[PDB]
């Protein structure tokens, strides 16, 4: 999965 | 609510002891508490909020993705029947999931972001909006996904608006709003083209502002950036 | 009971799906809801009952530890005074993990333990009812504490005495029981020596009987030796 | 802490 904050 | 007969302040103050703990269901208990007493939130009081929900629903995707993929191995040509057991178990997740967003969705909208006039405040009570929503779209296979995505999309763009025209290309929650918009377009909108152009846009306009920071603040503006590079790493 | 309209098998099904997603509470409620049912376990139902109240239990055990340093801290000379919130939220996870512990220890007294009549059984059942009388003494204060302790020492040492007369020292049930309450011994009883002593003969025993065992059964009693060791290793 | 199963 891509990351995300 | 079970919160109204605590004080803000002990709330808070539990909110922090939950998250030492790694009682992210607790943390998010009480920040809900918190922001239900009404008055706006300071920013580390918006970032306990933000995790504790983060670490809740973060835990109910993974859940939710082992599970789909196990309903899905279920549906392959040659797999034995089983029932409708790993069905129902996924919708259980799943609802629960979507219960999550719809409190985190009716903080924000009750009445979290209509008091958020600073553009700190109110990009980072738009941004939540657009993630909760991006949450909602991962599970929707019905009549409403369009609008769910179109909400996710809105909710982005007006925090974008105001991130670009209000704070600096380095600024964390500009460069964490573009980030997950960018993960947005890649993953629920079928647009991959504007995601990495997105990434690609904001990770060069923040290098050439790094040169106006402390040790500090290019620290945190670096960090994001990374992410930002893996994600274009990851895609190309 | 909200799982008293589903099967029996599906219950099964759902904690074991549970356990592929790591989603312990759930998979300990449906296998409450399956014991329940009123039938005798299987030994991989057995296991999948450990499983789910270890991880919850577990969990909350961790949870507790941190909150109870924190609150020794706050009761050092020179410590601030920053009110009833870290006794009140300390509190409250001690309540739910007695809460767990009194659940399992009322599955296994209604009525697990009584129906279980065959060895491997009946010593897993004690086992556990020892485990969790020793969660509840971890937490423990009050004027029941030795009671309490008392409660654990006597499980433990029932199934000890089946272990001993009716399993071969490499039997794995026989090797985690007494590796359990050697630790007993060491954390809740004040008796090092006793732990020790349980330990190291344990494991010699073991080692002696190793040479009867297939390729498969002695991978199974040697990884729990190791955990002997380790705890030998710890101590000395 | 010491190991248990
Ligand atoms: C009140 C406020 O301004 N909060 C922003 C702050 C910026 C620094 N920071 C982070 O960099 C991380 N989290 C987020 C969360 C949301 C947004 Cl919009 C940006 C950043 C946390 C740290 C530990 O890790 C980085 C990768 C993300 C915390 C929030
Ligand atoms: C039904 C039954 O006989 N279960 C016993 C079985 C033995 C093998 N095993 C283990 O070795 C581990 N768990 C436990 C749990 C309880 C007891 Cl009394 C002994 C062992 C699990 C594996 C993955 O890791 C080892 C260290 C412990 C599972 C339970
Ligand atoms: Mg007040
Ligand atoms: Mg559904
Ligand atoms: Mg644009
Ligand atoms: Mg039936
Ligand atoms: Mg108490
Ligand atoms: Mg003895």
């Amino acid at each position: 999965f891509p990351a995300t904050v | 609510g079970a919160m109204g007969s605590m004080e803000r302040a002990s709330l808070i103050q539990k909110a922090k002891l939950a998250e030492q703990a790694e009682r992210y269901e607790d943390m998010a208990a009480f920040m809900k508490g918190a922001v239900e007493k009404g008055e706006e939130l300071s920013c580390e009081e918006r970032n306990l909020l933000s995790v504790a929900y983060k670490n809740v629903v973060g835990g109910q995707r993974a859940a939710w993705r082992v599970l789909s993929s196990i309903e899905q191995k279920s549906n392959e040509e040659g797999s034995e029947e089983k029932g409708p057991e790993v069905r129902e178990y996924r919708e259980k997740v799943e609802t629960e999931l979507q219960g999550v967003c719809d409190t985190v969705l009716g903080l924000l909208d009750s009445h979290l972001i209509k008091e958020a006039g600073d553009a700190e405040s109110r990009v980072f009570y738009l941004k939540m909006k657009g993630d909760y929503y991006r949450y909602l779209a991962e599970v929707a296979t019905g009549d409403d996904k369009k609008r769910i995505i179109d909400s996710a999309r809105s909710a982005y763009q007006e925090a974008m608006d105001i991130s670009k025209k209000e704070m600096p290309p380095t600024n964390p929650i500009r460069l964490g709003l573009a980030l997950n918009f960018s993960v947005f377009h890649y993953e629920i909108a079928n647009s991959p083209e504007e995601a990495i152009s997105l990434a690609k846009t904001t990770f060069d306009e923040a290098m050439a502002d790094l040169h106006t920071l402390s040790e500090d603040s290019y620290k945190d503006s670096t960090l994001i950036m990374q992410l930002l590079r893996d994600n274009l790493t990851l895609w190309t």
